[PDB]
């Protein structure tokens, strides 16, 4: 009863991170160790739980939350953090219980010319909720000036794109992340380890 | 001037650990991408690490990841790498390496290709052996080093480390026909060499010869005289 | 990790002549491509970038092309400073990866070497060890083999060649091989004999010594 991670983790395509994805993960086993134990990842942190552990502990369902964000950005994905992704586009809980993996994927999501279709959110009236995913696309009021629907002195469209290219220095080349999260509620727990 | 003086290198036993510096000078520091390359001996180029300008993204090759940290001060134009748990085949020259930047006025995203500025290199020998002085031999001249009138005649620098030794041949005042080989290693840890020269057979009997051997890592200083043999 | 394959090892030209380097890429890398120039006891200096692009103040006899998997580097009219080796790089995929490099060496005319052979010094055999040394004295090309005997017995695992870099006046190389035993091996046995094969000889030339006579 495998858990479907390669899904996650070697999908074709990723979500631009103001429209993360999410992947309910439910009524399967997992081996973690085919992941933890893995040298591609750049990045691997984890939270209230030991990784070690995790293959035999068991939880209710979990969720695999997966995006694109820039190099630089990367450090912004975990619990406390502020920034642009971490304020506008991504929040974790201070209370996050799970994991955070990050890979560069320049051989990926990096295009001659740019890759435009990777997008982040520039602009918005106020800080996320932690795990909010907001894709409205109506136009930011920076001034007093209602903007009718039609960018122009401080109205700005708020979503903004990456300019992802094969020759990008690395902390602006693309980041492949996933996040687990774990919870345990008194509901039946469906994902353990063997 | 662009510059990038580099420190902190040397010798270090398996398992040891060391803590490269280079300080740039001469351009921007905090705006550029940089990275550290290395040359084996006798080896091509190999790349090992990058750092990016803020020092928030790093990227290692995967031989050296998890023991190697490459880390920046920019507040002191300073590059670093961390080097843990040494193994011999981490050996090698290491350059400091500025990128060519490309980024076209001004775009937020940086750009770079190719490598365009380069350190001289820092030694980095990871080896069981210690500092030791060489033997010194002669290699003499007999009818068994003979074609025709051209005698060969050297001297053998046997068992030293680490690199290098500096040969001459009677003082600096010989230094026609004379091959001075590269070192090798041999299979104890430490290196040999031979230094040689031609000479005519008939200058034998007249002419003195003497190689002035010369060991700095260890302050050693042997001159041998080297004479002929009955073969 | 992409491999990048560098072709020929060496290219022996002549000043006036035209070095064409050859470098292959496991996958496509698009332009993605630099060339390199290295000396002895140097850093690498940056010739080419983009695959066809200039560094600031290379001389234009130095030319690039090709794309995907192919690509090449063109010196015209080579000059003495141009004799030196040249490495590829890729630099978008990581691990950046470099080719195994291609020495452009001086052209001249097969020349036979000059053998010696040494028997070791008496000090060294009081220390315990006893090395025989076989010297190849102003031969070309660098390709040369030698063959230690002892009592003609082939000997192989107990020796070690150094090759020096081509000389700057006659364009020709050295070579020295060492056979080390320790002392009670050595006496073991009378005749010691290099034999040495090269391409400007007509047969094997073999230099031997009895011990004792020595
Ligand atoms: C199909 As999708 C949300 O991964 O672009
Ligand atoms: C940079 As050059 C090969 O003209 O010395
Ligand atoms: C493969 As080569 C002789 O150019 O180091």
């Amino acid at each position: 009863n495998l858990c479907p991670f390669g899904e996650v983790f070697n999908a074709t395509r990723f979500a631009s991170v103001y429209a993360w994805n999410r992947k309910r993960i439910s009524n399967c086993v997992a081996d973690y160790s085919v992941l933890y134990n893995s040298a591609s990842f750049s990045t691997f942190k984890c939270y209230g739980v030991s990784p070690t552990k995790l293959n035999d502990l068991c939880f209710t369902n979990v969720y695999a939350d997966s995006f694109v964000i820039r190099g630089d950005e990367v450090r912004q994905i975990a619990p406390g953090q502020t920034g642009k992704i971490a304020d506008y586009n991504y929040k974790l809980p201070d209370d996050f219980t799970g994991c955070v993996i990050a890979w560069n994927s320049n051989n990926l999501d990096s295009k001659v010319g740019g890759n435009y279709n990777y997008l982040y959110r520039l602009f918005r009236k106020s800080n996320l909720k932690p795990f909010e995913r907001d894709i409205s696309t109506e136009i930011y009021q920076a001034g007093s000036t209602p903007c009718n629907g039609v960018e122009g002195f401080n109205c700005y469209f708020p979503l903004q794109s990456y300019g992802f290219q094969p020759t990008n220095g690395v902390g602006y080349q693309p980041y492949r992340v996933v996040v687990l999260s774990f919870e345990l509620l008194h509901a039946p727990a469906t994902v353990c380890g063997p | 001037e662009v510059r990038l003086v580099e420190s902190g290198g040397g010798l270090v036993k398996p398992g040891g650990s060391l803590r490269l510096s280079c300080v740039a000078s001469g351009f921007t520091f905090s705006s550029y991408e940089m990275h550290w390359v290395r040359q084996a001996p006798g080896k091509g180029l190999e790349w090992v690490s990058v750092i990016s300008e803020s020092g928030a993204t790093t990227h290692y090759t995967d031989s050296v990841k998890g023991r190697f940290t490459i880390s920046r001060d920019n507040a002191k134009n300073s590059l670093f790498l961390q080097m843990n748990s040494l193994r011999a085949e981490d050996t090698a020259v290491y350059y400091c390496t500025r990128p060519q930047s490309v980024t076209v006025f001004g775009v937020a995203a940086t750009s770079y290709e190719a490598f365009d500025f380069w350190g001289q290199g820092l030694r980095v020998t990871v080896s069981s052996a210690s500092t030791k002085g060489p033997s010194v031999f002669p290699l003499a001249p007999s009818s068994k080093s003979t074609s025709g009138g051209t005698a060969a005649l050297g001297c053998l620098v046997k068992d030293y480390f680490p690199e290098p030794v500096t040969v001459s041949w009677n003082s600096g005042a010989l230094t026609s026909g004379v091959h001075t080989f590269p070192a090798v290693l041999q299979s104890s840890g430490l290196y040999s060499l031979s230094s040689v020269v031609t000479v005519p057979s008939s200058s034998l009997g007249t002419q003195t010869y003497i190689c002035n051997v010369n060991h700095k890592p260890s302050n050693t200083k042997v001159d041998k005289r080297v004479e002929p043999k009955s073969c | 990790d992409i491999v990048m394959t560098q072709s020929p090892d060496t290219l022996s030209l002549s000043p006036g002549e035209t070095a064409t380097l050859s470098c292959r890429a496991s996958q496509s890398v698009s332009s993605y491509v630099a060339w390199y120039q290295q000396k002895p006891e140097q850093p690498p200096r940056l010739l080419i970038y983009g695959s066809s692009s200039r560094a600031t103040g290379m001389p234009d006899r130095f030319s690039g092309s090709g794309s995907g998997t192919d690509f090449t580097l063109t010196i015209s009219s080579l000059e003495p400073d141009d004799f030196a080796v040249y490495y590829c790089q890729q630099y978008t995929n990581w691990p950046l990866t470099f080719g195994g490099g291609t020495k452009v060496e001086i052209k001249r005319t097969v020349a036979a070497p000059s053998v010696f052979i040494f028997p070791p010094s008496d000090e060294q055999l009081k220390s315990g060890t006893a090395s025989v040394v076989c010297l190849l004295n102003n031969f070309y090309p660098r390709e040369a083999k030698v063959q230690w005997k002892v009592d003609n017995a082939l000997q192989s695992g107990n020796s070690q060649e150094s090759v020096t870099e081509q000389d700057s006046k006659d364009s020709t190389y050295s070579l020295s091989s060492t056979l080390t035993l320790s002392k009670a091996d050595y006496e073991k046995h009378k005749v010691y004999a290099c034999e040495v094969t090269h391409q400007g000889l007509s047969s094997p030339v073999t230099k031997s010594f009895n011990r004792g006579e020595c």
